[PDB]
């Protein structure tokens, strides 16, 4: 960024090797911008012998070729095999570094073992590429912690539920559902499932999400392991499979709809088995579903997920949550019976929402109405929910006849 | 005491060496039984008895191309 | 942890690391049928531990879920496992 | 360039000229109009060797990266026949590069095409 | 005030890590045990006080899940 020079306090030290007692700070600044200017002119001319003589190393014979170029006398004794040693001297207030040179008896250089004789430069030919890729000749480049038992069991069970074949998956899920000692591997499975449902945002894979939801459904059926301590991780994973909007890679043909009602049945089971008044699981799940449904701007997929979960919770929930907003069906049929914009995806999701709504509101209409139901459909929104309610009353009569 | 009393005590830990040995032993036996039944069910299987896959399934013996590498070499080191 | 649980997802990722809205409607009594609840001698074990799990009780799990895939407050992250001991009766 | 030029070559028809410097970059120029008609940005170290083909088909470039890359001396030079001073160059060094051809710890000091288009080189093998 | 703290009497208006501490206190847990063992009616004066204690303890919230669960579970295994 800036012009970097040798420090001005390094020239007071040098001036006292000379014998100059007091040197003023404007003289020391005058010395160090000249000697750091001549260092940069031999740093960059040594680099011209490193580049033209192709070396990329900057040996000490490059600087000696550049001092020879600037007419300045050479520096003797820098071609021997040495390195960078420095020796700290603490002292009583004078901090410095020196060399600590060593000695050697003269007869131990006359009687040193001689190195081996060098070889002369010769040539060698070899193919580098033969009409294509390189040959494989040797002149070329070559190209708390789970025990091992349960580590292997975790590896095999998790890789059996990634989708190589269906039979190994069914045996892995029947292992997870029916083994007695799978504790100490429950936190690993919860982490695997929650992170795998998170990895849907990078790759919208419907199939791997169906596999992870069948992994959760198999974990719930195990009688021996208690998921009370780990349910705070599995609740938002199933919630993500319910109320997210893109569950598909190709939105139009992928049946994200089933991973919706499967995960809705799953979360109704997870708040039937685990909701306690200290937990407030079910009230906090209904509140998220409710403020996702009543709030406008929500896509038809996430509204489908909200209605699916709320309708799998039970009968009184659809009495006191779904039935006030039945007028919203009119806002739905605004975009179904009517509209030039027909070739969008907002029609298949809307009539899926419609079909789920009238399927779940038909027994609720069968519970809280008269037995006749003559023009209840006309009194209902769009006159279709009422036809579905008549069909539901007929189905109930058929069930009574079967009984 | 209920008017203004609070006892911030901890939770009694299990120091019973007998039940800790029993818990670790039974969990190791159960996870190795589950692992071997899963690996014998999802592969080629043998049987000491005629048509015996549910009870005592054996993982079938596969030949190695180089058997000393899987025999002599240590796996935990 | 790259080699920790959920490693297969990390390997695929290639990551270099390592008034109806009122609570009264959602009250359990409104959503629960009492007669169905009664056993009536027809054939429990909930919150046996004196302290309920803090993470479920105080955790903002609703915030973690994202309603819209297109808009996310937090972009995809390594999310390394805490590896923090939890539960009771653990051997170690 | 952004470094000292260490290699030069001429296209065999005479229209073009390619340089190479310590930034690891090959810049193609047009002699008739002094405009940089290309930029080949594959290398890493100083491109110390440059050579076109014998008819002008490909351009070969060896460096201190221990590579011999073969570029395309036809796809980059399709302006053969403006009054502005610019040519609006995109970045296209995936449809120009053809090979990489790493060598075993040896830079490529010289590059040569025979009378038949056969690449030669020169090693100075330094382990 | 008792050394700075206001009492709740009816004359007043309102990888190894450490184990978790129960929100309910051991005075509160002992109070719950005494009230439930008095409310199973071995002695009538004990019951009647325990019933009045349930009827007017202001701090009997945050113990109420354990009382409701004790009632509910009791009737079902007591029929």
């Amino acid at each position: 960024l800036s012009n970097t020079v040798l420090p001005s306090e390094s020239m007071k030290v040098v001036a006292e090797s000379m014998g100059i007692a007091q040197i003023q700070e404007e003289t020391c600044q005058l010395l160090t911008d000249e000697v750091s200017y001549r260092i940069k002119e031999i740093a960059q001319d040594a680099l011209k012998f490193m580049h033209m003589g192709k070396r990329q190393k900057l040996t000490t014979s490059d600087i000696d070729y550049a001092l020879k170029l600037k007419n300045v006398e050479p520096l003797y004794g820098f071609h021997a095999q040495e390195f960078i040693p420095f020796r700290f001297a603490s002292g009583g207030g004078r901090e410095l570094y020196f060399y600590e040179e060593k000695e050697v008896d003269l007869s131990d250089i006359i009687n040193t073992p001689l190195p081996r004789v060098p070889l002369d430069v010769c040539l060698k030919a070899h193919w580098l590429s033969i009409e294509g890729c390189q040959p494989a000749i040797p002149e070329n480049p070559p190209p708390h912690e789970l025990s091992v038992e349960q580590q292997l069991y975790y590896k095999e069970i998790t890789e059996a539920c990634v989708g190589s074949c269906e039979a190994k998956r069914a045996e892995a899920l029947q292992s997870i559902a029916t083994d007695p000692g799978l504790y100490q591997m429950l936190p690993r499975f919860s982490t695997f499932i929650s992170e795998g449902v998170r990895v849907n945002v990078v790759q919208n894979n419907l199939a791997l999400l169906i596999y992870l939801m069948r992994m959760v459904k198999a974990l719930m059926d195990n009688p021996t392991l208690y998921l009370e301590k780990y349910v705070h991780e599995l609740i938002p994973a199933v919630m993500t499979c319910i109320v997210s909007r893109q569950l598909c890679l190709r939105p139009d043909v992928d049946n994200h709809w089933a991973l919706r009602d499967f995960a809705a049945r799953l979360v109704a089971q997870i708040c039937k088995h685990f909701s306690t008044t200290t937990n407030n699981i079910q009230s906090r799940i209904t509140k998220t579903f409710t403020k996702s449904w009543v709030d406008e701007k929500t896509p038809w997929t996430t509204r489908y997920g909200s209605i699916a979960g709320l309708a799998e919770l039970g009968h009184d929930v659809i009495k006191t949550l779904i039935l006030p907003r039945l007028q919203q069906e009119g806002e739905r049929i605004r975009s179904v019976l009517d509209g030039p914009v027909l070739s969008n995806i907002d029609r298949i999701g809307a009539d899926h929402v419609q079909s789920l709504l009238l399927k779940h509101c038909a027994p609720v209409l069968a519970k809280l109405r008269p037995p006749p139901d003559n023009q209840d459909a006309y009194r209902a929104e769009f006159g279709s929910l009422g036809p579905l309610l008549c069909s539901q009353v007929v189905k109930a009569r058929a069930q009574a006849a079967l009984q | 005491p209920h008017t203004y009393i609070k006892t911030p005590t901890y939770r009694e830990p299990v120091s019973d060496y007998q039940v800790l040995r029993e818990k670790a032993a039974s969990q190791r036996r159960d996870v190795e039984r589950a692992l071997t039944r899963f690996m014998a069910k999802t592969g080629e299987t043998q049987s000491l008895f005629k048509d015996d896959v549910s009870t005592f399934p054996l993982i079938a013996a596969r030949p190695f191309t180089i058997p000393y590498l899987t025999a002599l070499l240590p796996s935990e080191l | 942890w790259r080699y920790g649980p959920a490693r297969l997802w990390y390997d695929m990722l290639g990551v270099p690391e390592d008034d109806l809205l009122a609570d009264e409607n959602f009250l359990m009594v409104t959503q629960l049928h009492w007669e169905d609840d009664i056993i009536w001698d027809g054939e429990p074990w909930y919150s046996i531990f004196p302290i309920d799990n803090e993470d479920l009780v105080y955790g903002r799990w609703e915030d973690n879920i994202i309603w819209d895939a297109q808009a996310m407050p937090r972009l995809l992250e390594p999310p390394v496992l805490t590896l923090d001991p939890n539960d009771e009766n653990l051997i170690l | 360039h952004k470094g000292p030029i260490h290699s030069l070559t001429f296209s065999p028809n005479g229209r073009f000229l390619a340089t190479g410097a310590t930034d690891g970059r090959v810049l193609l120029w047009d002699i008739g109009h002094g405009l940089m008609v290309g930029e080949l940005k594959g290398h890493t170290d100083t491109v110390c060797s440059l050579r076109f083909s014998r008819d002008g088909e490909i351009l070969a470039s060896g460096s201190m990266d221990n590579t011999v890359r073969l570029w395309d001396a036809i796809k980059a030079f399709e302006d053969l026949e403006t009054a502005t001073g610019h040519i609006n160059l995109p970045e296209n060094s995936q449809e120009l590069l053809l090979g990489t051809y790493m060598t075993k710890s040896t830079p490529v000091v010289h590059l040569h095409f025979t009378r038949r288009n056969l690449v030669l080189a020169a090693g100075a093998y330094s382990p | 005030s008792i050394e700075g703290c206001q009492p709740a009497i009816p004359e007043n208006p309102p990888r190894l890590k450490p184990r978790s501490i129960h929100e309910l206190s051991v005075e509160q847990q002992l109070y719950y045990k005494e009230i439930t063992e008095a409310c199973v009616g071995s002695c009538e004066a004990k019951r009647a006080e325990a019933l009045q204690s349930i009827a007017t303890d202001p701090g009997l919230y945050q113990m109420l899940p354990r009382f409701s669960t004790f009632i509910s579970e009791g009737v079902r295994v007591n029929v």
